[PDB]
RNA sequence: AGCCAGGAUGUUGGCUUAGAAGCAGCCAUCAUUUAAAGAAAGCGUAAUAGCUCACUGGUCGAGUCGGCCUGCGCGGAAGA
C-alpha cells in the first residue's frame, strides 16, 4: 500500500450495476468511461448475486481505462434483508424499533474474514456490535 | 482540407507556445511546424523570430489601424536583437528555439496540402502584427 | 494519566513481558505511519495475534530504569527514540522477521537491530531463530549427506571435468 | 534569561574584537561587522561569549537576550553567511541582476531596477527567482522585504513576489 | 482592520501584542480579525 | 514552548436523504487498532477531498499554568 491516488465510493444497490439515473455523470472523470463500469464491475458481480451495495477502490494511473479490487460489504445495508423492516434509523432511539439479539446477524460478523481490524476473532465482534444501532435496535443478547 | 495554424493574441499574457504546440498536435491531431515564434508575450512582447527567414521583426506598440513599419533585425545571433530585446529575451528566444528544433518539424508543402502538418504562425491580429 | 500511580503501572505490567519474555526486539519508528499498525497488528490476524505489543514506551526513564527484572547491558539499552517488543505465547521465532523483513524496506529506521534479552548482548541481528517449524530445512539439511551432497560433486567431473 | 544565559561559543576563526562596549566579529567572509550594547555586560574568556544583565537595570536580560542572539547570528553572519531566496509569480515577471543592481519586471509601464546595499549580493539562478546571500541577517531580511514589496502576492491569482516560506492564502470570487 | 474599544481574540490564530502605547490583536488565519485600540 | 512523528479502522454511519461517504443536515457518539485518534477542530467539496488540530511518542532540560487578595499605570477619549 502506499496512500492516495485515485478512489471513491458512490452507489445504491447491486440489482442494477452502473445506475444511469442515480450517479450519472458522477461515477468516475479522470480515467472512468461510463459505458466501460459495466464490463468490469458484472464480471464478478454477477457471480454472487444482484441486489447489495458493493463500494470500491479505483487504482488510476493513465492508461486509458482502470483497475480495481473491491472487498467485504457495510453490515449496515444487510439490516433491509437479514434483520428487519426496509429502512433502518429514521427512528433512532426514542421507541424501540426492531430488535436483533445474539444469535441474529452473528454469522454477519463472520463475513469479513480478512476485511475486520479486529485479530481476536471472538473480540471482531464489537466491531458490527454497532452496525445495527445507528437506528436503535436493543439486543436481547 | 489543409489548416494553417495562427496563434493570436500575443498582446495578451499567454500559455508557454511550447505547452501551445501540444495542445495542437496532441488533442488535433495534427503536426506542428512554426514559421514564427513569439519573443516574450503580453507587455513583454517584443515581437517574432522567423525560423526560416533567420531573422526578426520588431513589434511596435498600438499600431493595429494601419500596417507597422517593417523593422527587421537580421541574425539569431546579431548583437542588435539582444539590443532590441534585451539580452535577457534574446536569450530565451535561443534557447526555446533550440528546444523546439528538438521537438517540432519542418514545414513540407506536401505534408501540408495532404493536412498532416499545419505551419503555425504566431502574431496578434489587433496589434496587426504576423498577419 | 496520573503520576508515580501510572508510572509505576507502564513500568511492571509490560516489564512481565520482560521476566517471562520469549523473544526481544528494539525498534525506533522516526517518521512512522499507521501502516506501522496495520503492520504488526495486520499480521495479528491471519498469522499472529494479540500475543504481541510494541508499545513505544522508550521513556527510557521508566522503561530502560524500569527493568529491575534482570537484564543488565541495558544501561545502554534504550538509547533515544524507541517502540520495545515482546512476546508472550508462542515460541521465539518469527517475530525478529516481521521487523528484518519490514523496515529492511524503508519503513522507517530499524534501530539497526540493536538485539535485545533471551540471550543478552548487544547488536548485529541473527536469524537462526526463524528456521523454526520450516522442519524441511532439518530434512535437506542432511544434504542427502550420501546423495545430493555427492551428486554435486562427485559427479561434477563430468560436466566440468572432462578436457 | 534563557537564551541570554546560554553562551554563544566563538568558533575556529572570528576574531571577536570586544572592545569595552563596541564588539566586532570577522572571519571567513563578511566585511567584519559589529553592532553596540548598553544594558548588558558581555564577557568573552575562554571559548565563548557569555551575556549577562548589569545592577539597576529592568532592561536586563531582556536587553542581553537580545544581545546574544544578535552576536549569535553575527558569528554565524560571517561563518557560514545567510541564505535568502525569492520566486517570482504570474506571466510577464522577471528578475536579472547585470551588476549589483538587480533588474525587475513586474508588469508596470516600466522596469524596475533596484540597487543592492553594501555587504549584499544576489543571483537570478532563474529568470523567476533571486537568492541573496549576505552575513548582515537584518539586512538580508530588509533587501528581501523590500524587493518583494514592489510587487507582493495578491490573495486570488497567487501572482507577485513571494519567498518560499510562504502561505498565500488565495480564495475565490463572490459567487456570481 | 476594525478599531474597537475591546479588542479581544476571536481565533485561535488571533494573537494581541502592543506596538507603541497601543493593545492590537494580530490573527494570523483571518485578516478579519486584525484589530486596533483597546 | 518550540522542533520531529502519527491521528485510522468497523464507517461511505444510517438517515426528511434529488447526490452527503465526520462537519447547511437529523437522531446517535458506542466498539476494536493501538503509546494516541474524536463518526470527530478548521479551511474548503459537484463529492470524495489535499492538508492541518485535541490526544501519545521523540528531542531539549528547569521550570511552568492560571485563578484569588492587594498597590501604580495603558486604551476608551473629536471642536471651532
Amino acid at each position: 500500500a502506499k496512500k492516495v491516488q485515485a478512489y471513491v465510493k458512490l452507489q445504491v444497490a447491486a440489482g442494477m450495476a452502473n445506475p444511469s439515473p442515480p450517479v450519472g455523470p458522477a461515477l468516475g472523470q479522470q480515467g472512468v468511461n461510463i459505458m466501460e463500469f459495466c464490463k468490469a464491475f458484472n464480471a464478478k458481480t454477477d457471480s454472487i448475486e444482484k441486489g447489495l451495495p458493493i463500494p470500491v477502490v479505483i487504482t488510476v494511473y493513465a492508461d486509458r481505462s482502470f483497475t480495481f479490487v473491491t472487498k467485504t460489504p457495510p453490515a449496515a445495508v444487510l439490516l433491509k434483508k437479514a434483520a428487519g423492516i426496509k429502512s433502518g434509523s429514521g427512528k433512532p432511539n426514542k421507541d424501540k424499533v426492531g430488535k436483533i439479539s445474539r444469535a441474529q446477524l452473528q454469522e454477519i460478523a463472520q463475513t469479513k474474514a480478512a476485511d475486520m481490524t479486529g485479530a481476536d476473532i471472538e473480540a471482531m465482534t464489537r466491531s458490527i456490535e454497532g452496525t445495527a444501532r445507528s437506528m436503535g435496535l436493543v439486543v436481547e443478547d | 482540407t489543409p489548416i494553417l495554424t495562427f496563434m493570436n493574441k500575443l498582446d495578451r499574457d499567454i500559455r508557454d507556445p511550447m505547452e501551445l504546440l501540444d495542445e495542437v498536435e496532441n488533442e488535433l491531431k495534427i503536426g506542428c511546424a512554426p514559421i514564427t515564434w513569439p519573443i516574450g508575450c503580453g507587455k513583454l512582447f517584443k515581437g517574432v523570430y522567423h525560423l526560416y527567414k533567420d531573422e526578426t521583426y520588431l513589434y511596435q506598440s498600438g499600431k493595429g489601424h494601419t500596417i507597422q513599419e517593417v523593422r527587421i533585425v537580421k541574425g539569431l545571433n546579431n548583437p542588435d536583437l539582444d539590443a532590441a530585446v534585451g539580452e535577457d529575451l534574446a536569450q530565451q528566444l535561443r534557447d526555446e528555439l533550440e528546444l523546439v528544433k528538438g521537438a517540432s518539424n519542418e514545414f513540407d508543402k506536401e505534408l501540408f496540402l495532404a493536412g498532416e502538418i499545419t505551419p503555425v504562425f504566431f502574431g496578434t491580429a489587433l496589434g496587426n502584427f504576423g498577419v | 494519566m496520573a503520576l508515580n500511580l501510572q508510572d509505576k503501572q507502564a513500568i511492571v505490567a509490560e516489564v512481565s513481558e520482560v521476566a517471562k519474555g520469549a523473544l526481544s526486539a528494539v525498534v525506533a519508528d522516526s517518521r512512522g505511519v499507521t501502516v506501522d499498525k496495520m503492520t504488526e497488528l495486520r499480521k495479528a490476524g491471519r498469522e499472529a495475534g494479540v500475543y504481541m505489543r510494541v508499545v513505544r514506551n522508550t521513556l527510557l526513564r521508566r522503561a530502560v530504569e524500569g527493568t529491575p527484572f534482570e537484564c543488565l547491558k541495558d544501561a545502554f539499552v534504550g538509547p533515544t527514540l524507541i517502540a520495545y517488543l515482546m512476546e508472550h505465547p508462542g515460541a521465539a521465532a518469527r517475530l525478529f522477521k516481521e521487523f528484518a523483513k519490514a523496515n529492511a524496506k524503508f519503513e522507517v529506521k530499524a534501530a539497526a537491530f540493536e538485539g535485545e534479552l533471551i540471550p543478552a548482548s548487544q547488536i548485529d541481528r541473527l536469524a537462526t531463530l526463524p528456521t523454526y517449524e520450516e522442519a524441511i530445512a532439518r530434512l535437506m539439511a542432511t544434504m542427502k549427506e550420501a546423495s545430493a551432497g555427492k551428486l554435486v560433486r562427485t559427479l561434477a567431473a563430468v560436466r566440468e571435468a572432462k578436457e | 534569561s534563557r537564551v541570554a544565559k546560554a553562551p554563544v561559543v566563538v568558533p575556529a576563526g572570528v576574531d571577536v574584537k570586544i572592545n569595552g562596549q563596541v564588539i566586532t566579529i570577522k572571519g571567513k567572509n563578511g566585511e567584519l561587522t559589529r553592532t553596540l550594547n548598553d544594558a548588558v555586560e558581555v564577557k568573552h574568556a575562554d571559548n565563548t561569549l557569555t551575556f549577562g544583565p548589569r545592577d539597576g537595570y529592568a532592561d536586563g536580560w531582556a536587553q542581553a537576550g537580545t544581545a546574544r542572539a544578535l552576536l549569535n547570528s553575527m558569528v554565524i553572519g560571517v561563518t557560514e553567511g545567510f541564505t535568502k531566496k525569492l520566486q517570482l509569480v504570474g506571466v510577464g515577471y522577471r528578475a536579472a541582476v547585470k551588476g549589483n543592481v538587480i533588474n525587475l519586471s513586474l508588469g508596470f509601464s516600466h522596469p524596475v531596477d533596484h540597487q543592492l546595499p553594501a555587504g549584499i549580493t544576489a543571483e537570478c539562478p532563474t529568470q523567476t527567482e533571486i537568492v541573496l546571500k549576505g552575513a548582515d541577517k537584518q539586512v538580508i531580511g530588509q533587501v528581501a522585504a523590500d524587493l518583494r514589496a514592489y510587487r507582493r502576492p495578491e490573495p486570488y491569482k497567487g501572482k507577485g513576489v513571494r519567498y518560499a516560506d510562504e502561505v498565500v492564502r488565495t480564495k475565490e470570487a463572490k459567487k456570481k | 482592520m476594525k478599531v474597537r474599544a475591546s479588542v479581544k481574540k476571536l481565533c485561535r490564530n488571533c494573537k494581541i501584542v502592543k506596538r507603541d502605547g497601543v493593545i492590537r490583536v494580530i490573527c494570523s488565519a483571518e485578516p478579519k480579525h486584525k484589530q486596533r485600540q483597546g
